[PDB]
RNA sequence: GGACUUUUACUUUGAAAAAAUUAGAGUGUUCAAAGCAGGCGUAUUGCUCGAAUAUAUUAGCAUGGAAUAAUAGAAUAGGACG
RNA sequence: GGAUAGUGGCCUACCAUGGUUUCAACGGGUAACGGGGAAUAAGGGUUCGAUUCCGGAGAGGGAGCCUGAGAAACGGCUACCACAUCCAAGGAAGGCAGCAGGCGCGCAAAUUACCCAAUCCUAAUUCAGGGAGGUAGUGACAAUAAAUAACGAUACAGGGCCCAUUCGGGUCUUGUAAUUGGAAUGAGUACAAUGUAAAUACCUUAACGAGGAACAAUUGGAGGGCAAGUCUGGUGCCAGCAGCCGCGGUAAUUCCAGCUCCAAUAGCGUAUAUUAAAGUUGUUGCAGUUAAAAAGCUCGUAGUUGAACUUUGGGCCCGGUUGGCCG
């Protein structure tokens, strides 16, 4: 039968077993440990809000070619430093940095995105106002 | 429109099985109109910190002028 | 501390999201029933989709079963009622086999159009959304109603609401407020 | 790989691509005509048969 | 009423069983999500259908079964019936 | 024996040495109140439940206790600890995890409004009281229905089709049209009645209320996965894109725009989580010669598992439920 006890009265084996080999499971194990409480700098939530300390030129990764505009960002709840991308051609000359960012994640699982190297967060607010928002025309930043 | 009606076995009997507030509606009772409601909580509240009947410490409180 | 006000939801969703061939045989409904979304094709195919799930699930059984008699007659003659399942094929193996068109069918949207009464599947829906023909004297603004095989033959116009004869109304009604102003005194 | 790369040029192409205005346009069906108009422009008079069905050829 | 009983697993049926939720019946909330309504007349002194059914699985209780799988018995006879 | 309303190592005295555990005791963790239930739809499962009902626990943290049928009560008291307020400096007073509202915290959540009319509860009680509860406000949490147009005329043009020696356009409408045509309706607005405790809305309904300047739908995408351009302009490995594969270094099917087009549509994107896809956790149902994987070898306890055989076969009777040929 190839290992698994086939009894009828095999059944705490297999309940242990299977318990054993979950921890192999990449995402059973994250779940249990609390990675996203303990590791993370988002406390395990979608978004965290921080603060710009410096405007960065990271240079995208081969094969590509850039200076991929991004902030570093001191998260309010955590302390923890963070640098994160500013995407949409412009919006480098909206952060100013000591300004007030939302960062969310990048859509990777942790996971930097593409050839930008190391950084898991993106900018989608600034001052409140929705960089999005700014890019277009739709609302201006505020007073200070 | 469907609704729904009541026809008492005379007036006498409705005005006092009737809702206080369709007497009203018909002119079969004045609407006698107090203050809101929390200003009688807030007189309650306000009654609660004189114990006996009062007047006795309007002169007790007369005394103050004095001193 | 009240009683959940209960709910559902009426409609599905394909997964795959651009499966062309699904696409094209989608407007062809929408443009021949005069559907506005492909949620209106959705919530009958999910409509459909459970109604079907019923009949499987009975069919399992065995035959004159309690249970598979008793709410297997009421899918049966519900179905019939509104007019979509055909009177002969009544024993519920059809019911498995019905399609969407068959339901699509039995909206006030298309019954008034099929009766003439409209001429067009969007003209039927402008005149029933706007408060024209009624089912007895009790109007209705939804083009999709299911038509109950019985009330099919008290469908016309409305009572108010002139193409069923109460008043011109107010834009034709101004002009009668310029031919009276204008011509006259 | 270096971080301190420059940051003059944030916004250089979106500020330099002349803005050619939008064009007034006439007003598009918002509904079950846009539904109604797809159909009669897909299905019921098929423009070009040319090898396959085109849905948006500029200089054919 | 008296006198005694090898142990179990499994399976059957049934009692015991909250409502909302789910599945589901009836009912044309104008449709529908819902709701638990309502439907008939002499609509000038009432007639009347409802407010079902199902799942509720481990354990415990009750009962039919006696295949399958355990257990115990008579070997220094300290055996069995009367 | 004492104590309790009462059983009981509940406590005490005396005596004994017991009680649990690989069938996981004991200890640790929990970003743990339990349950009815929730999400995901072949099935088997996976994940979640602070939160409308039930049960429990608490009232800043501990402990103590008065009253009483019932409290170890906190909108009761007493003490300490931590808060923290008022003062004439002697002292005094406070406990929103009630309803609102404020600060803080954060990615994250509404009014310091009305009423006991309803639902019910309490009292000496038909009456009083009830921030329980109901009403409204705020409210794209989720859920339902589904407006943004409908129909003619006409101007070339086309396809039908009868004839075609050869003009063609004639009456069956396919509709693209840069002039036209009268129809219709609520979105709004608003007498009035309706609604309501009083109001608001809804359902009714006078008077108003649609032609492009509108009562003007959006949000994403248009190289592949993946539905929709190899159009024009711009930039020139820069700026930016890009979940993933990959685009951009001067004719860019990916960037910045115009045009046009697709998808869903009063909704649409993104982030994070989780479920399906996943037979990549495999009981159903995985794989391990070489891709990740058989302990160097044998013994071996716990665990799982374990040959065959013990009333079979034949006979009679009773009465049930479908289905047939018949009615
Ligand atoms: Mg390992
Ligand atoms: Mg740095
Ligand atoms: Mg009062
Ligand atoms: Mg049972
Ligand atoms: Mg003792
Ligand atoms: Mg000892
Ligand atoms: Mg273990
Ligand atoms: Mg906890
Ligand atoms: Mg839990
Ligand atoms: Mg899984
Ligand atoms: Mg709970
Ligand atoms: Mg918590
Ligand atoms: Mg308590
Ligand atoms: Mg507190
Ligand atoms: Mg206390
Ligand atoms: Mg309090
Ligand atoms: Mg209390
Ligand atoms: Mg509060
Ligand atoms: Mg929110
Ligand atoms: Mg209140
Ligand atoms: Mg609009
Ligand atoms: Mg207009
Ligand atoms: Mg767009
Ligand atoms: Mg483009
Ligand atoms: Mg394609
Ligand atoms: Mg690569
Ligand atoms: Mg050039
Ligand atoms: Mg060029
Ligand atoms: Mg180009
Ligand atoms: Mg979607
Ligand atoms: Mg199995
Ligand atoms: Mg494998
Ligand atoms: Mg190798
Ligand atoms: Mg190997
Ligand atoms: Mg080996
Ligand atoms: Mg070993
Ligand atoms: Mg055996």
């Amino acid at each position: 039968g190839k290992g698994k006890p086939r009894g009828l009265n095999s059944a705490r084996k297999l309940r242990v077993h299977r318990r054993n080999n979950r921890w192999a499971e990449n995402n059973y194990k994250k779940r249990l440990l609390g990675t996203a409480f303990k590791s993370s700098p988002f406390g395990g939530s979608s978004h965290a809000k921080g603060i710009v300390l410096e405007k960065l030129g990271i240079e995208s990764k081969q094969p590509n070619s850039a200076i991929r505009k991004c902030v570093r960002v001191q998260l309010i709840k955590n302390g923890k430093k963070v640098t994160a991308f500013v995407p949409n051609d412009g919006c480098l000359n909206f952060v100013d940095e000591n300004d007030e960012v939302l960062l969310a994640g990048f859509g990777r699982k942790g996971k930097a995105k593409g050839d930008i190297p190391g950084v898991r967060f993106k900018v989608v607010k600034v001052s409140g106002v929705s960089l999005l928002a700014l890019w277009k025309e739709k609302k201006e930043k505020p007073r200070s | 429109s469907v609704g729904f009606g009541l026809v008492y076995n005379s007036v006498a009997e409705a005005k006092k099985f009737e809702p206080t507030y369709r007497l009203v509606r018909y002119g079969l009772a004045e609407k006698v109109e107090k203050a809101s409601r929390q200003q009688r909580k807030q007189k309650k509240n306000r009654d609660k910190k004189i114990f006996g009947t009062g007047k006795r410490l309007a002169k007790k409180v007369a005394r103050r002028n004095a001193d | 501390p009240r009683a959940p006000r209960t709910y559902s939801k009426t409609y599905s969703t394909p997964k795959r999201p651009y499966e062309s061939s699904r696409l094209d045989a989608e407007l062809k409904l929408a443009g021949e029933f005069g559907l506005k979304n492909k949620k209106e094709i959705y919530r009958i195919s999910f409509q459909l989709s459970k109604i079907r799930r019923a009949a499987r699930d009975l069919l399992t059984r065995d035959e004159k079963d309690p249970k598979r008699l008793f709410e297997g007659n009421a899918l049966i003659r519900r179905l019939v009622r509104v007019g979509v399942l055909s009177e002969d094929k009544k024993k519920l193996d059809y019911v498995l086999a019905l399609k969407v068109e068959d339901f699509l069918e039995r909206r006030l949207q298309t019954q008034v159009y099929k009766l003439g009464l409209a001429k067009s599947v969007h003209h039927a829906r402008v005149l029933i959304t706007q408060r024209h023909i009624a089912v007895g004297k009790q109007i209705v603004n939804i083009p999709s109603f299911m038509v109950r095989l019985d009330s099919e033959k008290h469908i016309d116009f409305a009572p108010t609401s002139p193409f069923g004869g109460a008043r011109p109304g107010r834009v034709a009604r101004r002009n009668a407020a310029r031919k009276a102003e204008a011509s006259g005194e | 790989a270096k971080v301190h790369g420059s940051l003059a040029r944030a916004g250089k192409v979106k500020s330099q691509t002349p803005k050619v205005e939008k064009t007034e346009k006439p007003k598009k069906p918002k509904g079950r005509a846009y539904k109604r108009l797809l159909y009669t422009r897909r299905f019921v008079n098929v423009t070009l048969v040319n090898g396959k069905r085109r849905m948006n050829p500029g200089p054919s």
